[PDB]
RNA sequence: CUUUAAUGUUUGAUGUUCUAACGUUGACCCGUAAUCCGGGUUGCGGACAGUGUCUGGUGGGUAGUUUGACUGGGGCGGUCU
RNA sequence: GUUUAUUAAAAACACAGCACUGUGCAAACACGAAAGUGGACGUAUACGGUGUGACGCCUGCCCGGUGCCGGAAGGUUAAUU
RNA sequence: AGGACCGAACCGACUAAUGUUGAAAAAUUAGCGGAUGACUUGUGGCUGGGGGUGAAAGGCCAAUCAAACCGGGAGAUAGCU
């Protein structure tokens, strides 16, 4: 659910928190954590390659299974854990042989549910199987681009991929952006839609909330100096120029896609 | 260049001829795996006498290849049971690896790269005919039987 | 480095002479490509970062002789 | 000889298919108790992409520069033979 | 809340929110002659850029100029030959 | 519970006076703002000059910055004093 926080003090007036009562409260599964280092937006050369990244609360990486390499084993969910590394929630599934792994929690998955990934993989929300055995027209998430790569499509919150047609050894997919893409049928994916979809309704209420998520304030170019930004500045607020990126690349319309290698896998762009 | 052919490759030579063939075809096809040898004014006379013995010994290995082609026809059918569903829908698929593994475990060993399956994909239960590549001019047909399990 | 293995060709430097005869320094770069070559004496696929001109050189010289040239000056292939 | 018809060659344009060049930040094994790299076996693209030389277009992102003189101070206005 | 350390603390910057646009992953973009790295061990409810700046009511008309996105009838057009 | 309130340490520097060859190459006194957070601080590390960093003042980068400092070209050049 979504709760609008009462305006007890300025800065909490517009806060709209997202509450998940069934989300587990407590420490995660210790063996499935890895050390995460904040880069701060700096590469190995130490320069800020991408801006507005720095600070924020410390986070521990969760090993989320995207490949589903081991197949044909019944699985049961145990708990849902908050994952700071991604918008979507994660679920801790215990295999019938005693192995615990992390998977992306779909919308229809709650506590005390049973999933089955295998060659048969009866069509239920949460099952994992290749596209050759998935009916055309179902909501599918955690889609792959290559066989065995593991979960490279529709990983965010409330996102899904719809299958429109097969037409041979490939499969045509309607991506969430609105673009038709062709992938080989050997790619493995999961049925159902991904979990919590009310991620829009949270608005963070204040500047400080965005500060501890790792986002630094952004300086608009029109308030900068000509030596710093192409927009620069004059006496008062003056623009007089076409909007461009700080590196002199025209913005608001100029397409920057130049691949010429994956174009054959695309039959229709977004709109 | 002036490469000299040494096999029964497609119609651009007559088992030894100085032709005007671009280096793209000559390399990566003729130099790595038989069928020819570059002629740089030194192998032209060396291989002239070599036509007597290697060509003669090459004319008998092809007879042995036909013998394996005739020997493998002792069954004319190979049965493989694989998981499948209704309306002839197969959960998995069968390729050159499975056919080669089935034949090797049954009779004379065969290479999976020798399987000529252009069209090519096994998706239905029943009878299927697959051709082989025992020679550039000789082909063998074997009927495979996939059964839903 | 962008150096041909068999011919030993290295990038050179030149000028960007425009219509106004302006001189701007530039580099001429060779046509290096990593190609795999088959050898009969050693029965192995050898990979060489060879230039386009070098490939024509090994066509007449042969892969055996050019490998001897590499071993003559201690080049590693 | 002007014209045209038909086998066989040579060179261009389009379209399909194939793999051996090439790519692989796909899977497995080894060096090797190693997310580098290399080698091997497959899978997917595939003569595409990408790179080198030349070439047309764009290109204040960057660089070197120019932006006259007389003048009842300078600028503006006016003039320069 | 931040800012001209050492004459300017502000109506300046930032801000949550909003809108446009680019990006299907070997992503766009950025740092690097390159390898590679950040983006991100993230995957369009995500990331970058731009403008405005809580909230309420709204954001009217104009595509001639410049830029951007598509079109192919037609003309010019380099290297090449 | 709060980027809540009053107010010490702590951080900062809005007003006035003194000081202006000063106790001090920006301080003292009296007042002042924040003071559980976009807070502050200790230790260590990284980003190097047409570059870094910048809640953006062309501010900061060793008492300096519209291109730091040291050495070299170099006895640059000066129709100027």
């Amino acid at each position: 659910a979504v709760v609008k926080c009462k305006p007890t003090s300025p800065g909490r007036r517009h806060v709209v928190k997202v509450v998940n009562p069934e989300l587990h409260k407590g420490k995660p599964f210790a063996p499935l954590l890895e050390k995460n280092s904040k880069s701060g937006g700096r590469n190995n050369n130490g320069r800020i390659t991408t801006r507005h990244i720095g600070g924020g609360h410390k986070q521990a990486y969760r090993i989320v299974d995207f490949k589903r390499n081991k197949d044909g084993i019944p699985a049961v969910v145990e708990r849902l854990e908050y994952d700071p590394n991604r918008s979507a929630n994660i679920a801790l599934v215990l295999y019938k042989d005693g192995e615990r792994r992390y998977i992306l929690a779909p919308k229809g998955l709650k506590a005390g549910d049973q999933i089955q990934s295998g060659v048969d993989a009866a069509i239920k929300p949460g099952n994992t199987l290749p596209m050759r055995n998935i009916p055309v027209g179902s909501t599918v998430h955690n889609v792959e681009m290559k066989p065995g790569k593991g979960g490279q499509l529709a990983r965010s919150a409330g996102t899904y991929v719809q299958i429109v047609a097969r037409d041979g050894a490939y499969v045509t997919l309607r991506l969430r952006s609105g673009e038709m893409r062709k992938v080989e049928a050997d790619c493995r994916a999961t049925l159902g839609e991904v979990g919590n979809a009310e991620h829009m309704l949270r608005v963070l209420g204040k500047a400080g909330a965005a500060r501890w998520r790792g986002v630094r304030p952004t300086v608009r170019g029109t308030a900068m100096n000509p030596v710093d930004h192409p927009h620069g500045g004059g006496e008062g607020r003056n623009f007089g120029k076409h909007p461009v990126t700080p590196w002199g690349v025209q913005t608001k319309g100029k397409k920057t896609r130049s691949n010429k290698r994956t174009d054959k896998f695309i039959v229709r762009r977004r709109s | 260049m002036q490469v000299i052919l040494l096999d029964k490759v497609a119609n651009l030579g007559s088992l030894g001829d100085q032709v005007n063939v671009k280096a793209g075809y000559a390399r990566n096809f003729l130099v790595p795996q038989g069928k020819a040898v570059p002629a740089t004014k030194k192998n032209i006379e060396f291989f002239e006498a070599r036509r007597a013995e290697l060509e003669a010994k090459l004319a008998e290995v092809l007879a042995a290849a036909n013998a394996r082609a005739e020997k493998i026809n002792a069954l004319e059918t190979v049965t493989i049971a694989s998981k499948a569903g209704d309306e002839g829908k197969l959960f998995g698929s069968i390729g050159t690896r499975d056919i080669a593994d089935a034949v090797t475990a049954a009779g004379v060993e065969v290479a999976k790269s020798e399987v000529r399956l252009p069209n090519g994909v096994l998706r239905t239960t029943g009878e299927h005919e697959v051709s082989f590549q025992v020679h550039s001019e000789v082909f063998a047909k074997v009927i495979v039987n996939v059964v839903a399990e | 480095s962008r150096v041909c293995q068999v011919t030993g060709k290295r990038p050179v430097t030149g000028n960007n002479r425009s219509h106004a005869l302006n001189a701007t320094k530039r580099r001429f770069l060779p046509n290096l490509h990593s190609h795999r070559f088959w050898v009969e004496s050693e029965k192995r696929f050898v990979t060489l970062r060879v230039s386009a001109k070098g490939m024509r050189v090994i066509d007449k010289k042969g892969i055996d002789t050019v490998l001897a040239e590499l071993r003559a000056r201690g080049e590693k292939y």
